[PDB]
């Protein structure tokens, strides 16, 4: 979520990703959360609801 | 909604973690906030010059 605009679905740059975000990924698959479809950054964005 | 903690995870946020409210009436002309923090949390404030 780009919080300066609250845009749920803004890309996160590779260098800057924190390890805390990964902890969510770790927990997310640890709870078997898998993207039901492949989802991609439309010009760097996916919809907020997405 | 953004990480106050600055994990870049805008899901670990004050608004995620605590509760707040405001109210005002003009026919009284008077206002009030009410605040509490989730699951056994406290809130704190730090002013400079206000």
């Amino acid at each position: 979520t780009n919080p300066a605009t609250g845009n749920s679905g803004v890309v996160t740059g590779s260098n800057d990703i924190t390890y805390g975000q990964i902890n969510d990924i770790i927990g997310m698959f640890a709870a078997d959360k898998i993207p039901t479809t492949t989802i991609q950054a439309n010009n760097g964005q996916i919809n907020n609801a997405d | 909604n953004t990480d106050d903690n600055d994990n870049k995870n805008s899901n670990d946020d004050v608004d995620d973690h605590i509760n707040a409210s405001f109210s005002y009436d003009a026919k009284t002309g008077d206002g009030l906030f009410q605040i509490n923090a989730k699951s056994g949390f406290k809130v704190a404030i730090e002013d400079k010059g206000t």
